[PDB]
């Protein structure tokens, strides 16, 4: 369940906070791929630090 | 340059705090699935140091709008920060009684 959720904020940030145009952003079934093993945490950190 | 080394490049320009001791081969899976190559590369050249607030001064901006006190729209500080000399005008020491 927690995988999911973090897709979710991902795509928010990608969408709402770094401006990606929404049709380009792969499905939330796909970014989930990106939170397995040590790939998780980098994420965590960039959805956190990193802003517009 | 294999996909790979350019996201653990692009990470240790974000500062993140464990990217020295990343080897950018263990990533290069991440760039064969065709469907997340694009966002990918997006993301490796969308995110600069620019972009990088530290945890410091985000606590600190958290701390200033749970203070209550109104948070300037990038309109108003541009007004405000234009009446800003640059120059150290040194803190007008409010002429501390013992400037007086």
């Amino acid at each position: 369940m927690e995988r999911r959720s973090l897709a979710q904020e991902l795509k928010k940030w990608a969408v709402e906070e770094m401006g990606l145009p929404a049709q380009k952003a792969p499905s939330e079934e796909m970014l989930q791929r990106l939170f397995i093993g040590q790939c998780g945490d980098i994420w965590k950190f960039i959805i956190r630090h990193i802003h517009s | 340059m294999s996909g790979g080394d350019r996201f653990v490049q692009t990470l240790q320009k974000l500062n993140y705090p464990k990217g020295a001791q990343l080897d950018g081969e263990d990533f290069d899976w991440l760039f064969e699935a065709v469907d997340l190559k694009p966002f990918l590369d997006w993301f490796c050249s969308a995110a600069s140091e620019q972009n990088v607030v530290p945890d410091e001064k985000l606590q600190a901006f958290n701390t200033l709008k749970e203070s209550g006190k109104p948070v300037l729209d990038e309109k108003a500080l541009d007004e405000v920060l234009k009446t800003f000399s640059i120059s150290k005008v040194p803190a007008i020491e409010e002429v501390a009684i013992e400037k007086l």
